[PDB]
């Protein structure tokens, strides 16, 4: 089972502060340290700091401006990182990880995408993408779904609740006028559709929303 | 069982505890200090043994105040422990020799 | 602080070919080097610990070597699923640090 | 209080003084010698402890003649001190064992 | 003797911007590095001791990091009063030595 659970995203207005969480499960030892690693888009991993829950002491990277403060709740097995007075430079994915006191990160959280912006949250609009009536099908058929008008990142797109993974392409979002837009592609044997249903599931953590859209042939 | 044998036993059990707490404590104090190498439990335990034995490889040692404090405790605990065993042994021989002399 | 240098930043290989990633430490760190894999949009995943120790669940295709200041992560017969970013991380001295990463391209 | 316990106590108090004077003296002798690292009081005190315990990290040591002289004094003082405690302990066990034998 | 190298000799920054001074030691000196500030016609003033220890009376804007041979003095959001010369000084081995200095320019 998922050892470290982190919120998908957090939207923060410039100057404000946010408290990220990391709920842990599985074996817990007094020697466990919880780490936090920052990763800006397209860039590498940057260590932020650590904390040992059994004692409550934390250490921080000295090379960078201290934006965080770590704390931990033993009863709830949850570690918290308070990031304060953020700017656009603080926008990135923040992972938490577990180290058994032996120097390596055995497991990582899924990370929390933090976006520092004044813009407002906006759930995405999901539209189907079915072939036109004049489109000739081969031994396979390509469908997909358009996800636009959302903010902030990210959005997770799955096919048939995840049962469909092979032949799936989800394109990187593009930003235009404070809103993101992306499409996901799925290819299945031409024979299996529409006989066998195909639906794309789009979850948007920032708005706490998750919608489904069945892909059926055009009228 | 005679005192000296019980004490020795005690000292050993006590030493093992000090080795363990020492290891833990050492890591706790050392993390956060730039360039510290005494920062993971396993080697910390090896560090505590060599410290208790006053062996001296120098492959590892503390650089923070509390780390060093913890260190002093382990050294003392170790030397005292090993010295107590010696006393115990001396007491054993002394008693036997007395016998061998008819006393 | 210990600087981990991973060069080249990008490595191009033909399918089924053996590939080697390099990680150099600014100072001797024994074998306290660890490798992680990070695919697109995924989180980092431990591949090798203490330079050459295998991790259960990881293909026998992955192996590590090196000690001191020069370390190497190797993949025998590369395959598509291997396309990702690779980082090295040292735990020899405080604070822990990461390499700048290397991207495997097929 | 018996002699051996008083002596041990004494040796400890004496050791602590020697540690202190040693630290001070060590800095005094070491400054001026190019490349010396035994040149500030705080680490000098840490240097004196490890010296007294014959621990051996090698993270620090003297390079001048007087520095080394001071060093020899701290080593001796330390070994003698710790050896005296052992004797004291041996004397304690010996006395008790005699009792346990009815003498 | 330990040589402390401070380069660049001049650092130009825009107001409110973060700035970093560099001091490299010819040999590993732990964290026995200390920073001083010297404004025009003034005497040197201790800013940071033992690489990263804060000094009472000094703005939280100043911070230090580094250990071994590479050290860094950082200023968050620079401001006019920060215009001066900055020196590093080692106390790891005898005799103590100073960096050649770095001038902050806004």
């Amino acid at each position: 089972q998922v050892q470290l659970q982190q919120p998908g995203a957090e939207l923060v207005k410039p100057g404000a502060s946010v408290k990220l969480s990391c709920k842990a499960s599985g074996y817990t030892f007094t020697s466990d340290w919880i780490h936090w690693v920052k990763q800006r888009p397209g860039h590498g991993l940057e260590w932020i700091g650590e904390i040992i829950p059994s004692y409550g002491r934390a250490n921080y990277n000295e090379k960078i401006q201290k934006k965080a403060t770590l704390t931990a709740d033993k009863s709830s097995s949850t570690a918290f990182m308070q990031l304060s007075s953020l700017t656009s430079e603080d926008s990135a994915v923040y992972y938490c990880a577990r180290e058994r006191g032996d120097g390596y990160f055995a497991v990582w959280g899924a990370g929390t995408t933090v976006t520092v912006s004044s813009a407002k949250t906006t759930p995405p609009s999901v539209y189907p993408l079915a072939p036109g009536s004049a489109a000739q099908t081969n031994s396979m058929v390509t469908l997909g779904c358009l996800v636009k008008g959302y903010f902030p990142e990210p959005v997770t797109v799955t096919w048939n609740s995840g049962s469909l993974s092979s032949g799936v392409h989800t394109f990187p979002a593009v930003l235009q006028s404070d809103l993101y837009t992306l499409s996901s592609s799925v290819t299945v044997p031409s024979s299996s559709w529409p006989s066998e249903t195909v639906t794309c599931n789009v979850a948007h953590p920032a708005s706490s929303t998750k919608v489904d859209k069945k892909i059926v042939p055009r009228d | 069982s005679a005192l000296h044998w019980r004490a020795a036993g005690a000292a050993t059990v006590l030493l093992v505890i000090v080795l363990l707490a020492g290891s833990y404590l050492a890591v706790l104090a050392e993390r956060g200090a730039p360039g510290a190498q005494l920062i993971t439990y396993p080697r910390a335990l090896w560090w505590s043994v060599e410290t208790a034995t006053t062996v001296g490889y120098g492959d590892l040692y503390p650089v923070t105040l509390w780390g060093r404090c913890v260190a002093v405790v382990v050294m003392v605990a170790g030397i005292t422990s090993f010295g107590l065993v010696t006393a115990a042994l001396a007491t054993w021989f002394v008693g036997r020799e007395q016998e061998r002399r008819g006393h | 602080d210990i600087l981990l240098t991973q060069s080249p930043a990008i490595l191009s290989v033909s399918p089924g070919e053996r590939v080697s990633f390099s990680c150099r430490a600014s100072q001797s760190i024994g074998t306290d080097i660890h490798w992680y894999q990070q695919r697109t949009n995924g989180s980092p995943r431990l591949l090798i610990k203490y330079a050459s120790e295998s991790i259960s669940g990881i293909p026998s295709r992955f192996s590590g070597s090196g000690s001191g200041t020069d370390f190497t992560l190797s993949i025998n017969s590369v395959e598509s699923e291997d396309i990702a970013n690779y980082y090295c991380q040292q735990s020899n001295r405080w604070p822990f640090t990461f390499g700048s990463g290397t991207k495997l391209e097929i």
